[PDB]
């Protein structure tokens, strides 16, 4: 057995506050709380209040390109977003990316922290974090984000400009 | 290599509690197709009418059509087969929706169930892996929320489910299996299932299903679908709106119910009301309606999306398609909502729609005249609504009364007594028809009642046009393009065939076409039922997209067998023909072919006979219903001649 | 510099959830084209619960080698979805888009070098479309909040890799 987490989110219980944003990026700010910016956040809400839609998307696994053909959704009468509700980072748009370099972001619910802090700071409870044990194996191949980082870099620059660089600092 | 079929059934024995894979003969499917058709010949060679319904060697059946499986459209159907416990008779019955589907991409084409189990079980199928699972947890619950619990147990979130609720647990003889927005409802199959201890059997398929001329395949596929926007663009002129398109009878789309409530008689089959349908009716009804239906959806690989998900208050989710709309509000003279809210009870029981209404409108018109007492009613409430309510837990628990009306109005009748039989009078073989008591004969229906073995109206017609057309005009626009007809002769009899006057009934068509036209509806029937086609694209409407022309090729592409339109009319009638000497062994003749005596008012004794006499000679029957020698022979059933002749049944 | 970028239009209040795109892509991805078919072959997937009225046709996205640190499991005007319910992902985590024997995994390409999306093709009830429209240094900035989180010592011995 090992366990698994998921994050539930009720979108009808959201109000587009954005404060989940606000204390993520806060968070991860370097050092920690010293600046803040929903652009460079882990969790990015859908707010569309003239069509009643508002969807909390966490950042999901990181993709070098984008689907030869992108979805969109009419679902109970609300017309989603082109990829409204995929959670990569991807090359195709800036949610998930940092907005002054195009590094992937990535959800690890806070961790090293006594809990995600985006449930924490939204006080209506949106957001809950639950877990369970499942028998199947975890066949992932778990990769640091350090090195997820760099590997997006050689991916759009190649091995060449990156190595000048790292050794020049 | 096979192709369609996939060549393989699971044999179970719910006794020893053993489960084996057999590979089937391959010529059994040159010879009978597949499901309902390779259905019977098991039967017929390991079922002898020494057999009991409810005796452990009955044989309980769960077929794919040999087509389901593959790309064809609306090719879905699941045939449940065994003999019945009302009847007495073989019972098969047909369900929709994706479990046939499923067996075949699991790898199989049938379960063959035999024996009992002392402790209620399901079988679970997950591919090549097959097993019996405990069941005692589940008892009594309905058949959908069953499915449910199932599902989650097993972690098979896309698992297939057919079940039986506490109706067939009880072994009533109308339970039914349940399975999403489908049902084998009819005959009692749901109580054989129940009666070996099986409550369920689940489903899950993951791979491949091959079809032997790739390309030729998938082009009759399109030119079907073709058809259907074609089709669905032209609907039949002047004809009932819910019978003018393709589909099963498209209850749930169209509100206009005035041919329905105005000409089908209510109650126990009772009551005529041919002014009943005002605009006031026309708006609460519709009303209620779109309030109730929540989505169209259709079954496995099909655009027509017959059934609807229903949900009215207070009451959890569950599916419906065509009449069983009406007959709950109709037996207890009633309206829509009432007949939504019990539907949703009796689908979770597992009843069949059809019988149980009627069941319990015969109850009470014997408690009115005095045939049943108040006191055999301990409890019963006061009003209409709640009657039918309290009755129809009786009857599913077999509480009291309930224990008599679970058996059906023929058994019951003769249990009661006291004259209870003048009020069973809507039964042909033991088995309800549908509440319909006209005025003229008709000697096309008079032909399907007699003779029809699934002994259900709606499931023999359909070919042919319910009546005729006033303008000769209307008749050629008609015949026009009818490209089904097996033959030319069948343009010319609608041609002739009027309203009123000399070519009209009963008189004309005369007995010769009569008896063409319900060989020819009744055929189509029987080729659905092999190939697991649904009746809604074949059998059923009024120029389908698959017909007796382009289905062989159907047949040679996907199975990759020889097959043109000629050997595939004596394939039908190989099986249909034994279809009809397992009923023969099991008691059936020539005096049990006759419709309710009530049937319609205008009778003619000399034409009906004449009907049935000719219809027999056609078959190649006896003046008995016996098949003849010469028949069996010529259909390559020998072996059933020289049976009949060892029994008796025949003469040598 | 102007792209075109493909869109598939998914009006899940249209869906039936007759599972047809399911038969049809599965069928001409078979080797001959046609020659069989199976849904768990399928590069788009319907999530399909009548007792929900959950309908939601699912299109095979990107591959991704690892799954996500928490799963996500949406509440949307009522219904209650799936787990990754909305993920295109060929992922570890599920069955979906892979190969149900060798696991390996499932891109839709529109189904490229034909006239026609045969899944749209064959959805009667027109659930389905798709559209085109065209579209229109980063790197040393990166590579600082590197060194700025991790160190200068790491990211060095990781650029060889
Ligand atoms: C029921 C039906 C409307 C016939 O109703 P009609 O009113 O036309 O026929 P009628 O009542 O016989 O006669 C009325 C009057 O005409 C008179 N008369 C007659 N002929 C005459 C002549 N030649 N000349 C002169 N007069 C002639 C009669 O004497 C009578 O006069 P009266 O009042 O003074 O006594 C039509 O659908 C039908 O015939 N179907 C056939 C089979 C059938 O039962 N189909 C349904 C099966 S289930 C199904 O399919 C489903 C589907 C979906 C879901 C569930 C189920
Ligand atoms: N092959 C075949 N398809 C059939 C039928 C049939 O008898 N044989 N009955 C039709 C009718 S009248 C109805 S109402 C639906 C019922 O679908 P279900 O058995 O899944 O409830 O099946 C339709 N398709
Ligand atoms: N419980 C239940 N009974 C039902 C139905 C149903 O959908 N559910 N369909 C009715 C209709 S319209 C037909 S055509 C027959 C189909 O008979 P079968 O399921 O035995 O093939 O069952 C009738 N009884
Ligand atoms: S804090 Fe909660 S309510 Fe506010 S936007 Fe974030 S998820 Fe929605
Ligand atoms: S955002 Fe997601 S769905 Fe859209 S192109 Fe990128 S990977 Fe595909
Ligand atoms: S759990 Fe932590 S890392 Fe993930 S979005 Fe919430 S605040 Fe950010
Ligand atoms: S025609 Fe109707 S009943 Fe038949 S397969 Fe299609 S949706 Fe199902
Ligand atoms: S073919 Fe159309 S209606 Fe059917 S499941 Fe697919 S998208 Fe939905
Ligand atoms: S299926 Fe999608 S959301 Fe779910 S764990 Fe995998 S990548 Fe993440
Ligand atoms: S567009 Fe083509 S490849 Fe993509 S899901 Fe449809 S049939 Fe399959
Ligand atoms: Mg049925
Ligand atoms: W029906």
């Amino acid at each position: 057995k090992r366990i698994v987490k998921t994050i539930n989110i009720d979108a009808d219980k959201c109000n587009g506050c954005r404060a989940c944003e606000v204390i993520c990026s806060a968070f991860h700010a370097m050092p920690p709380y010293s600046s803040n910016n929903p652009a460079r956040s882990r969790v990015r809400v859908v707010r569309d209040p003239l069509r009643d839609i508002y969807v909390p998307l966490y950042a999901g696994e990181y993709t070098e390109s984008e689907c030869i053909g992108r979805d969109k959704f009419i679902i109970d009468g609300k017309e989603y977003d082109e990829c409204g509700f995929c959670r990569a980072s991807c090359p195709s748009r800036d949610l998930f990316r940092e907005p002054d370099s195009g590094l992937p972001l990535k959800c690890d619910l806070c961790d090293g922290e006594p809990e995600p802090l985006c449930v924490k700071w939204c006080l209506v409870g949106a957001l809950s974090v639950t877990e369970r044990e499942v028998e199947e194996p975890d066949e992932s191949v778990k990769r640091t984000e350090m090195e997820i980082g760099l590997e997006s870099l050689i991916s759009r620059f190649g091995a060449d400009v990156v190595a000048d660089t790292v050794e020049q600092l | 290599m096979r192709y369609a079929e996939t060549g393989y059934v699971l044999e179970v024995d719910l006794t020893k509690g053993s489960i084996e894979r057999v590979a089937t003969d391959p010529r059994d499917t040159e010879l009978y197709l597949g499901g309902l058709g390779t259905n019977a010949k098991i039967l017929w060679d390991r079922v002898p009418p020494e057999v009991e319904p409810f005796s452990p060697e009955n044989l309980l059946i769960f077929a794919a059509g040999l087509l389901c499986g593959t790309p064809a459209t609306g090719c879905n159907r699941t045939i449940v087969s065994t003999v019945s416990p009302q009847t007495k008779l073989m019972a098969f019955s047909m369900m929709g929706g994706f479990w046939a589907p499923e067996l075949k991409y699991a790898g199989y084409d049938k379960i063959i169930f035999r024996g009992k189990s002392p402790e209620l079980v399901y079988l679970y199928i997950n591919n090549d892996k097959v097993e019996i699972r405990d069941a005692s947890h589940l008892k009594g619950k309905g058949a959908i929320e069953t499915a449910e619990i199932i599902k989650k147990e097993l972690n098979e979130p896309r698992a297939q489910v057919a079940a039986i609720g506490k109706a067939g647990e009880n072994r009533v003889f109308y339970a039914s299996i349940e399975q999403g927005r489908s049902s084998a409802s009819r005959g009692g199959i749901g109580a054989v299932m129940g009666d070996k201890g099986l409550k369920a059997v689940v489903v899950r398929g993951t791979k491949d299903l091959c079809v032997a001329k790739p390309e030729e395949y998938i082009g009759l596929c399109n030119e079907v679908l073709d058809y259907i926007k074609h089709r669905e663009e032209n609907p039949i002129p002047d004809v009932m709106p819910i019978l003018a398109g393709l589909g099963s009878p498209q209850e749930m789309k169209v509100h206009d119910e005035k041919w329905h409530t105005e000409n089908f008689n209510w109650g126990n089959a009772r009551t005529r009301r041919k002014d009943f349908w005002t605009d006031e009716v026309s708006h609460a009804w519709e009303k209620t309606m779109d309030k109730a239906r929540t989505r169209l959806i259709s079954c496995y690989n099909c655009p027509m999306k017959c059934g609807a998900t229903i949900s009215m208050e207070g009451l959890p989710t569950y599916m419906m398609k065509c009449f069983t709309k009406l007959t709950y509000t109709m037996a207890a003279y009633s309206d829509l909502d009432f007949g939504l809210r019990i539907a949703q009870k009796a689908t979770e029981y597992g009843l069949d729609g059809f019988s149980a209404p009627q069941v319990m409108a015969f109850a009470f018109e014997l408690l009115e005249k005095g045939i049943l007492k108040d006191s055999d009613f301990p409890g019963l409430p006061e009003g209409n609504e709640e009657r039918f309510f309290y009755l129809l837990d009786k009857i599913v628990n077999r509480d009291g009364i309930g224990d008599i009306l679970a058996n059906g109005t023929y058994w019951a009748a003769q249990e009661i007594g006291n004259g209870a039989e003048d009020y069973a009078h809507n039964n042909i073989k033991k088995h309800e028809q549908l509440p319909l008591k006209l005025s003229m004969l008709n000697p096309i229906y008079y032909l399907m009642y007699c003779t029809g073995e699934k002994i259900n109206i709606t499931q023999i017609e359909g070919q042919f046009p319910q009546a005729p057309y006033p303008k000769l005009e209307q008749r050629e626009a008609f015949v026009e393009d009818w490209i089904q007809v097996p033959d030319e002769k069948f343009k010319k009899i609608f041609l002739e065939w009027e309203p009123r006057g000399e070519k009209s009934m009963p008189n004309f068509p005369t007995v010769d076409m009569c008896c063409d036209i319900v060989d020819w509806q009744e055929m189509m029937h029987y080729i659905d039922d092999a190939l697991g086609q649904c009746a809604g694209l074949s059998s059923f409407p009024l120029k389908p997209p698959y017909h007796i022309h382009n289905y062989p090729k159907f047949i040679a592409a996907g199975a990759g067998i020889e097959m043109d339109t000629e050997k595939l009319k004596k394939a039908a009638k190989r099986y249909r023909t034994l279809v009809r000497a397992f009923n023969i062994r099991r008691g059936m003749r020539r005096v049990d072919e006759q419709p309710p005596a009530n049937h319609w008012k205008n009778r003619f004794p000399e034409l009906e006979k004449e009907l049935l006499d000719s219809y027999y000679k056609l078959k190649g029957w006896n003046d008995d219903g016996i098949p003849t020698k010469e028949t069996l022979d010529d259909l390559g059933l020998g072996y059933v001649g020289d049976e009949f002749i060892k029994r008796g049944i025949l003469s040598a």
